[PDB]
């Protein structure tokens, strides 16, 4: 029953960990913004994988967590919402029966087992739960709660963040425009090189190598973003070689839990490096 | 792994006091929450009080207003101050430790300590 | 029973989808071609993974689908065969019992244990009630007999599922290895020497040397998903397209998992074309200084030592046809170690011979045929002189060299 | 019961084989070196994945194999220890029921199933088992059995070899230093956002090889618990990029990936890379 | 998700006619096949007729030659024309929808409509 | 896949001898161990003797000291020389092949050969 599910999840996790460093995060996290003025938060769709390898899916197997009561955080201006799933106890009972425990239990019984999913906040004591960021609520000039548009959770898929998708589609368009212009900027059905060509052919090799690879990663954006990071960082590294004043330390390190400090800075860096292409147009 | 040892149990009259102690050793760093449980003769083991590693206390309705759970982090000792004792508080008291190691939870228990509360009319 | 199997297929799929966009396709699809004149198609071996995560293995747990009767497609000239597996119902019953259904059920009962309801269907049929995977294409003869299209390649879970692709890939690796050593040989032997002149020799060698170890390991063990191979193949095509004017960036096919015929064959032939086009400028221009009736050219260039064939570009007031009869006899080259204004004794081993081609319309081109000792004395002294008498008229000389390898 | 377990191993294997050529090897293999003078070997911790897909974890589900008796190899100077797990029989019974068999059975009853893990040696007939190298015992000057320090087992994780790990941290330290010295060289030559030196050309292009690799190798080494096929690919990609400007070593110098014998792949490849790093910029 | 509503049921004499309607709403683009089922008093729910999204019809042997299943794609309505009615056709008729949300199938049902055939 | 054919079975007097043969064909290179099994009427199939591809023999306690398992690798034939036969040795003898393909084991069997040992009660 519950015994097969236990360590079966460990087998799938151990397989994911052969190709990925952090096989956990959000796939989908959708909310009902309508009850924010009434200080009530509700999830509509949640597909989240916890760091122990547990997959929760409200579209198929799981039931949406109960409403998040924001009455408790009236004194706050920022609240970080997490999805919580109680830890699995190797020694204990993970079934929520009548008896009270000092810790939450993974499952409840229903007319079969149902996961005890709840929405909690990062400022709470959550060590008795497995946790994953799902939104950040910030207040406006009116002082009403509103989901922070800049929020990006630990990602299992690129598609989990539509803002990042936008920022990436934009970066790919910028790269295509700069490649097409620089490819036109090369010169009888043959070519003789110059000092100006040295830099041009460095940039062209960098852009032409990356374009097909980033295009395929973005056509199907349902893979783990460690793949995208590696190829994005590979490009950033290649581009900041002919740029003095820029160290290879500019490329943000991959940190899974905080993608806001890895993908927005890296895409910005890349967009800046793409604009910084100057071909000495006034040299006669 | 964590090792727990309870002391301080005994015989007291109704309205009396006892302080139970629970010495913790081992991988104390993974302790998420510590608790006190009790098992009366014939009845099942019930939760009495709990304290998170951050110091948040919680009590069963029967002991709320009378008992106090506290932690000495320096001495790695959990305490239970039982005041306003009632004969219904007679049971074997166990301290528990809820430990977390790499996304899995584990329960550790003490051997138990007997607490006997006698009647007010000299018996 | 059947409830556990479904979720564990979903668990494995959800894990595969972390690293692959399309974790489904063919591993093995073998057929009995012997019954095709009798309008009947039978599968012999099938190892196919469905888009929902379900792996079918005829060698292990699964039973071969019943014979495909081609009597129904007598009016057709092309038929796309797919392996079909009924869709799993979240609400319904996935087992064939007594009761009739409007849709096919995933399982049948045998002996008692579950067996998948695998059947061979065609792409022109309504197949949305099934999970489908292309497994062959049958095309007709001049005689009108059904025969498996040799050009066919199904969606691949492994590279090894397509022996033809395997062959073209081994061929591409051999071509790449040949072109890499040739380019590694034509590298400026300084102490390693790179300068502003040869960006093509560097970036073409950086491209080939970076790719070679990577593509060799992907081909030594060819049992991984082709998405890995495509990424590295496309990365190479991109690196190689920088020095191409005949092929545009749009030439790199996008990854269409469902139709690998429009991705791997075009990409491999593009790469083959780019590898043949990978020949940097093997021409070295030697400047000729004129000091009256003498022409001096410096042979300091390190690449000339390796081995090169020389040619002469000559423009004169003298008519075209009359220049070819006079220039090899009148023009005598000067000794590299010696310095003068007239050469009385021509060098031993030098023979100017007129040629058709090695652009200038009025210029006449001649091959500068040199011997072992003649080319030695010229390169050792690092100079080459040429004597053109007053009889040749207003003569202009330009020296070109074509580096061997 | 045991029917689901066979299918759960096959699923694991079939998925892993879509992105890895060899999804098997050692994660952890620790021993008790004490009482090697008494010719007895004992494992303390074993996390090993078999070529069929079975994961053995002595910390979680599995029990340590019985002691390896070295009295049988008194005539030997080298002994290759392997962790053995009987094959699964598709047709047969994989449980020990007390009825004799011509081959070992995967499980014993203890009621629940327990894997029949055993320590065997490479010089024994082991085709009835799934095998994984776990140590190599060599004799010292005194003629005492001692674990070969040069030993690397087939790796599932980079972290399974602490020696190779520190050898890689050292490669990254070297690469980052040769990159920083190359950053100073471009700066050393007078710059007004323009380059007039050909000496700088080879240098600017060598900086492209190092700056492309550094972020990629840094992330592979920050979390070193993935399959080394990932690390090899990126290490070999770098060796290839540096071999462009060299003639001491040919392109054939980059070792092929031999999963079964990592000693012939990671030490030579790291050696080659460090040689190429010192040679391009002295 | 798909929502289905039956109408058109009633009482008819033997040899009579009825036209049942089934209004479909929701993610209709995912409908693979639509069907009509019927549940008699002591008997279990039996398939009557089906129509694939491509228009391929199929009928139970008992209704074949008498009933007609049809789809109005414009109005997203499934119909069942029941001619030459027999008292044995008395049952509660349900319309069903077999839906696909890749790569899994889901069944959607209507509430039911009573059809009584007198002699 | 492997195909096995037993021959040499028959009726023997107690104290007699028989030599059973087992012709092996197919993917013979994948055979890990070959064995002889026997099934008496009503009783379950028991292991008699085994031989690994490397030649390591093993015998049931009942047949040890009387029977000999041997392999002719040239002729791909497994043999069982059964000396000092006893009526208790009466059974249907099957040769088995334990084969290996891709990290999975498979069992292949012969059709069976009847061996009857008659008694001199005395």
């Amino acid at each position: 029953f519950q015994q097969q599910a236990a360590w079966d999840v460990h087998l799938a996790d151990s397989v994911a960990r052969m190709g990925l460093a952090h096989p956990w995060g959000v796939v989908a996290a959708e909310f009902d913004d309508s009850l924010l003025p009434l200080s009530r938060l509700n999830a509509t769709r949640l597909i989240v994988r916890f760091p122990d390898g547990t997959l929760i899916d409200t579209e198929r197997a799981d039931n949406l967590p109960p409403v998040c009561d924001l009455s408790t955080v009236s004194d706050r201006s920022l609240v970080d919402i997490v999805l919580a799933l109680p830890l699995l106890n190797a020694n204990g009972g993970n079934l929520d029966n009548g008896s009270e425990s000092e810790r939450p239990r993974r499952w409840k019984s229903e007319r079969v087992l149902r996961h005890n999913l709840t929405l909690r906040m990062a400022h709470q004591e959550n060590a008795a739960w497995l946790t994953c960021p799902v939104t950040r609520l910030v207040r406006d000039a009116q002082g009403q709660w509103c989901r922070d548009p800049r929020f990006i959770p630990p990602l299992l898929t690129l598609s989990a963040s539509p803002s990042l998708m936008t920022e990436l589609l934009e970066l790919l368009h910028h790269l295509q425009a700069r490649r097409q212009r620089l490819m036109s900027m090369r010169r009888a059905r043959l070519a003789d090189f110059a000092v100006a060509d040295v830099s041009l052919f460095w940039l062209l090799n960098a852009l032409n190598s990356a374009e097909p690879v980033l295009k395929e990663l973005l056509d199907m954006p349902y893979r783990h973003p460690e793949l995208l990071y590696r190829e994005l960082a590979r490009l950033a590294g290649s581009l900041l070689t002919f740029s003095l004043e820029h160290n290879v330390d500019a490329v943000p390190a991959y940190h899974h839990e905080t993608p806001e400090n890895v993908f927005p800075p890296l895409l910005s860096l890349l967009n800046r490096l793409l604009e910084a292409s100057l071909p000495s147009r006034v040299v006669f | 792994q964590v090792q727990l040892v309870e002391s301080g149990g005994g015989l007291v009259q109704a309205g009396g006091t006892l302080k139970l102690s629970c010495a913790a050793s081992g991988s104390i760093s993974g302790i998420v929450v510590m608790a006190w449980y009790r098992q009366a003769p014939g009845k099942q083991r019930e939760l009495v009080a709990s304290i998170t590693s951050g110091g948040t206390t919680n009590y069963a309705d029967s002991v709320k207003g009378r008992f106090t759970i506290s932690k000495d982090n320096a001495e790695n000792t959990l305490y239970l101050r039982m005041n306003s004792l009632k004969p219904e508080d007679t049971a074997v008291y166990y301290c528990k430790a809820f430990f977390r190691r790499d996304y899995v939870g584990y329960d550790y228990w003490g051997q138990g300590t007997q607490v006997t509360v006698s009647s007010h009319h000299h018996h």
